[PDB]
DNA sequence: ACCA
């Protein structure tokens, strides 16, 4: 959830 | 058509029209799937009247609250999305083989935000998620939609990193390779857990989640590693910080990073360093280093990798979402 | 304080 990827 | 994912003639036709598009990214191949092994793949693609692939969509549908799937093509379709008549019909087969069980089909390709491509995208029906969302910050979208993105096709006769930078740049380049770091790379089982205990390491630090071990593994064993490559900067044997980089269509991406706790000697310098070498040395168009949430001092993603980007970041078109429950769509997505 |  937090950078994407 | 709908690729059968159990014929393999069929999936080597896929990957190597993604493999050779200049569209090509790495989360639309279809190792993708394999390190998103908790969703479930649905791949398709258009022909031309050769029979010759022009555009495919790599999908992958995850579990939501309600009955229906959440339906996303990360970074895709692969194809020039602005040719929206093209872009419909590639849509129109998306939809016909999720057969009802997606509430939406995500796309969020890697184009440039313009008042008229929104507008397009709108007056066929899709729903965008950009400007209308972006005081939520960052992760408004999955993905990040500003991004810094170093353009090496303005400087073709560079021969390293350093022929790239400013007098100013080129000395903060130079410190930690002054300073003793060296920078190792490969794909590796060794790599990946020096990788993993600086990325563990600065999780902690920065009090943010992170991706478990079999998920790096998993990437490691879909691609080679003329594909995936791991960079390791040392200092007389002690480690110091990491990033993994993927190299596919015409990009090297930065997409992940650690570094340890304390001082690092700037080894993180060190590592952009090689790794915007190893775009140099394939002879890449693009070095991506990914998100930022503003451009502003303020932002201490932008001011890192503004230190190697000093052009503006990128600002894609954002989230396009074909609606097929509107129900559905409406209690799960916001429209800021 | 910053080096995701």
């Amino acid at each position: 959830a937090x950078c994407x990827x | 058509p709908v690729l059968n994912l159990n014929d393999p003639q069929a999936v080597e036709r896929y990957e190597e029209f993604m493999r050779q598009s200049p569209y090509g990214q790495v989360t639309q191949d279809l190792g993708w799937a394999k390190v998103k092994n908790n969703w479930e793949p649905v791949d398709v693609y258009l022909e031309d009247d050769q029979g010759a692939i022009i555009a495919a969509m790599s999908m992958l549908l995850g579990d939501t609250p309600t009955d229906k799937k959440f339906a996303y093509a990360s970074k895709g379709p692969v194809m020039d999305v602005t040719d929206v008549d093209l872009l419909d019909r590639l849509v129109d087969e998306a939809v016909k083989a999720l057969d009802g069980r997606a509430y939406v089909l995500r796309f969020d390709p890697e184009v440039a935000y313009s008042d008229e491509f929104n507008t397009t995208l709108q007056d066929h029906g899709y729903v965008t998620r950009n400007r209308n969302v972006a005081d939520a910050g960052m992760h408004a979208t999955i993905q990040p939609r500003l991004n810094m993105v170093l353009d090496l096709t303005k400087f073709p006769d560079a021969k390293t990193t350093l022929d790239l930078y400013p007098s100013k740049t080129k000395s903060k380049i130079k410190r930690p390779f002054r300073d003793g770091v060296e920078v190792h790379s490969g794909n590796s089982a060794t790599e990946l857990d020096e990788f993993f205990k600086t990325y563990t390491t600065m999780a902690e630090r920065h009090g943010i989640t992170h991706r478990p071990i079999e998920y790096f593994q998993r990437m490691q064993a879909a691609f080679d590693a003329d594909t995936m490559r791991i960079f390791v900067a040392e200092r007389e044997g002690k480690l110091l910080s990491t990033g993994i980089a993927l190299k596919y269509g015409r990009k090297i991406w930065y997409m992940y990073a650690g570094s340890m706790d304390g001082n690092t000697y700037y080894a993180p310098y060190a590592v952009q360093s090689e790794m915007i070498q190893w775009a140099l040395d394939t002879n890449t168009d693009l070095y991506d280093l990914g998100g930022i949430e503003s451009e502003s001092t303020d932002d201490s993603l932008y001011v890192f990798k503004h230190v190697f980007v000093k052009d503006a970041p990128r600002e894609y078109i954002g989230e396009i979402d074909k609606v097929l429950d509107p129900e559905v769509y409406a209690e799960l997505v916001k429209d800021g």
